[PDB]
């Protein structure tokens, strides 16, 4: 499995992995950023909240970090089966981050 | 030289390939059959540890095991999930461009093999170019190569000819005319030429590829051409896309080893599911802090750690079911049952007593 | 006439087999998925009625739903068993040896299609035998014929030029020399003699089979010969055996429409699980009489026909679960929610709620 | 589609024995109970689909027996003691069944003539 970070607007497409049965989150370098439920009705945010949002489409495979107001560091994101969106989570997969 | 028959050198890195691609359906079946497996060990745990939550409702453990079903029922569901949103397809690119390409080149082969006038002039020599190759057995003049889909049973394919970079023995060539060409061996098949090759009155229009692109047959008097298949990129359109495809889809391949099918060794709150429940169900806040966690996991686990799972794992596993429930003289603690259909219908008993228990209670 | 190059008659039939084996793989997706989600939707049923029996702990109406939720439990274990040991099987097979037919066959049609001379001499033909064919598209001389093994997505499994019989279009050949030969085009794959075929300084030794050995190139002058694929019968180490694999192997297919995926309809005390569970749990007696069954189902869902079972399973779709336990402004009631993950811990929630009333009222 | 295949009827003399065969294909065998009924129609007998339980009619109990190999898809009748037997002979499916006569059978095959 891959989880490839890109792209401000970063972007997280996952390769290999059932999208839809996992939570994903944003860290940056190590501090938490963001954090998206499996099923996309929860999100939570750390220094950034009301400047970024955490957003996904199942259907693309795609996480993605839509940041305003702008850090500097490298993102990693990384995913969670099943979570609830919470920076307290065990992460299975993550990320080579971008910078 | 070029337009002569093909020595070992050249068609046996061909059997080769053949030969693994052969087991890319047996390795389909082993993980589609592992997927199942697993979920099916998730599902039996979830149901043992249901039956004891049923059985003793009124102590704690009984609610440390719903957390341990909880935890159980929810990788069965997203490990029935991924086999059908993800593995299925991995399973099916692989067995059919793996076993695609095997025909594109076993058709290739057995025609070389068949396009021989004598036992030293044909299209498919041996290594020194003396004698042309028969088939014997499963193999071309001792090379394995059956040049047949064999039976399909669960097994792991080898990665030794086609592996994470591509095709290791299908190297770039230096010498074909003297390397991959006999000397004397007469073919057809190896040019476009008319006067030692596969044109009748003039040679033919343009080059021709064979083996789904890897050789290229000049039209003039020269020797074939390959591809170098050893360090591929993923592409499109290639001319030898086939091979491209079974390369990226065999390296596509996890088996039934994503997390939704592994057991977890990180503490009981960071388990799936683990954190979310205590959170709806026992604290019954939609945001909770990590002491908050443990200390509803110590009333019920008596810690948060693998031990205190792997405690509360043994009181279910040791719990026995009522006699009537197996057979007579039968095995009844439910670490000793097993099989999902069996341990439902157990599972419904206790409901039933349950019922039962509720029915005078209320 | 022999040994000239083959008009579409010959080669057309090859490509509407190639491109129908194309397919296969998308029918291994589809019936895979199928599965998986009929399964799901077992599960889905099972989770609901199992939630609905925990809110109404001790009631009749919660002993109904206790026998619904162990019916659809035990449809949705049998069915991943039935995935595991039976449909993956048959898919794998199927996608196999669908895939290297298809293999063998477009390796052979490629070469043909490259083999030519000029716009009006070579070994692929239009239906006339004027002008050679050129591929364009995924098409032949208009006919659909990619020569490539396309992106796997799921499609409905169907059945045209591969069916129960045979290879619909691979009919006996009663006169190959003027009905598949054209009288000018040169071909030297059309024969094995050394004059205008495959031979060099004489005749290759023997015939050539090609296309998984559909058809037979003789060594001397004459026309080739086809073997008649319409009526198969099993057999095994025939000349032609990838034709028979994959046309049994396809037959084979029973999709997930197999009693474990269906739901019943005859009545209550014949559905899977109901009249044993009933026995044992109910009864609590090895051996019943059908009045024993008939008068425990008169008192859970007030008969023993379908439209009784079907009232119960309303009475579990129309029940809501706490509004804190569903998304902002999302359906309540149990019939609106799907998911078995989602309905997982649903029902979690409500084991916690009834082990804690169980401590409360005892 | 699914296929329960009898076999191994014939002409047998009476007091003799013959065993009849009910092969599966497509089916996942292992998920099914399994019962031989016969038509001259009535319950022979019928074993569970763990395979722990079998069941007799009163016509046969002490003549006939009944077995399983999950390995070959195979359901068997072991006929002793042939006499009134003379019937075709249908082996039927039942879905996790008990092995019971009243079950509602999913798959019957075509039969298999057994003259006594
Ligand atoms: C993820 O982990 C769980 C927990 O370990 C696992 O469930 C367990 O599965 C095994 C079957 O594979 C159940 O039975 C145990 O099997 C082992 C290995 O065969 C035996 O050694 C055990 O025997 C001990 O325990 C028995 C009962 O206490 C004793 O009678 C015996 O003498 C031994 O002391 C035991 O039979 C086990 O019960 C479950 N556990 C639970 C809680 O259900 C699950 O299968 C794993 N998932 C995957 C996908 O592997
Ligand atoms: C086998 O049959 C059962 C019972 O019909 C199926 O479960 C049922 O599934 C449907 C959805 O397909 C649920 O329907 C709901 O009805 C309301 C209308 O009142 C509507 O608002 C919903 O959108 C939905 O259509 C129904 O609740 C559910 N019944 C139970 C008891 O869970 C089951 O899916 C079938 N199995 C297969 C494999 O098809
Ligand atoms: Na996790
Ligand atoms: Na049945």
């Amino acid at each position: 499995v891959q989880l490839q970070e890109s792209g401000l607007r970063l972007s997280c497409t996952t390769s290999g992995l059932t999208f839809s049965n996992y939570a994903f989150s944003w860290f940056r370098q190590r501090e938490f950023v963001g954090a998206i439920s499996w099923s996309g009705g929860r999100t939570d945010y750390a220094s950034v909240k009301g400047r970024f949002t955490i957003s996904r489409d199942n259907a693309k495979n795609t996480f993605y970090l839509q940041m305003n107001s702008l850090d500097t560091a490298v993102y990693y994101c990384a995913a969670d089966l099943l979570g609830e969106g919470s920076r307290r989570s065990e992460y299975e997969y993550w990320g080579q981050g971008t910078q | 030289a070029a337009e002569k028959g093909f020595k070992q050198a050249f068609w046996q890195p061909l059997c080769q390939v053949s030969e693994e691609l052969d087991d890319q359906p047996k390795g389909a079946l082993f993980t589609l059959q592992a997927a199942a497996s697993k979920i099916q060990k998730m599902r039996d745990a979830a149901l043992r540890a249901s039956i004891y939550a049923e059985i003793n409702h009124g102590t704690n453990r009984a609610k440390a095991a719903v957390i341990v079903a909880n935890h159980y029922a929810m990788k069965a569901d997203s490990g029935l999930e991924a086999l059908k949103q993800t593995l299925s397809s991995q399973e099916v690119t692989a067995t059919a461009t793996a076993s695609y390409l095997k025909g594109r080149i076993d058709e290739y082969l057995n025609l070389l093999l068949q396009t021989k006038e004598s036992g030293t002039s044909g299209c498919m020599m041996d290594t020194s170019g003396t004698n042309t190759v028969t088939k014997a057995g499963g193999t071309i003049g001792g090379v394995p190569c059956k040049l047949q889909l064999s039976p399909i049973q669960p097994k792991r394919p080898a990665a030794t000819y086609l592996g994470k970079a591509g095709y290791v023995g299908l190297t770039r060539q230096a010498d074909a005319a003297n390397n991959f060409h006999d000397n004397d061996a007469e073919c057809r098949l190896a040019s476009g030429h008319n006067t030692n090759g596969l044109g009748k009155s003039g040679q033919l229009s343009a080059a021709v590829t064979m083996a789904a692109g890897y050789v290229t047959v000049a039209n003039s008097q020269t020797a074939v051409t390959v591809q170098a298949l050893d360090a591929l990129q993923e592409a499109s359109g290639a001319a030898h896309q086939p091979w491209i495809d079974a390369w990226k889809a065999k390296k596509a391949l996890t088996g039934a080893e994503t997390a939704e099918f592994r057991n977890e060794t990180a503490g009981i709150a960071g388990k799936t599911g683990v954190t979310k429940l205590v959170e709806e169900a026992l604290l019954k806040k939609k945001d909770s802090e990590a002491s908050e966690i443990q200390t509803e996991l110590k009333k019920y686990f008596s810690g948060h750690e693998n031990e205190q799972w792997t405690a509360i794992e043994k009181l279910i596993s040791e719990q026995p079911v009522a006699q009537n429930l197996v057979g007579d003289n039968q095995p009844t603690k439910l670490g000793e049952l097993e099989g999902n259909a069996k341990l439902t219908t157990i599972l419904a008993y206790y409901r039933m007593e349950t019922a039962g228990k509720f029915e005078v209670l209320t």
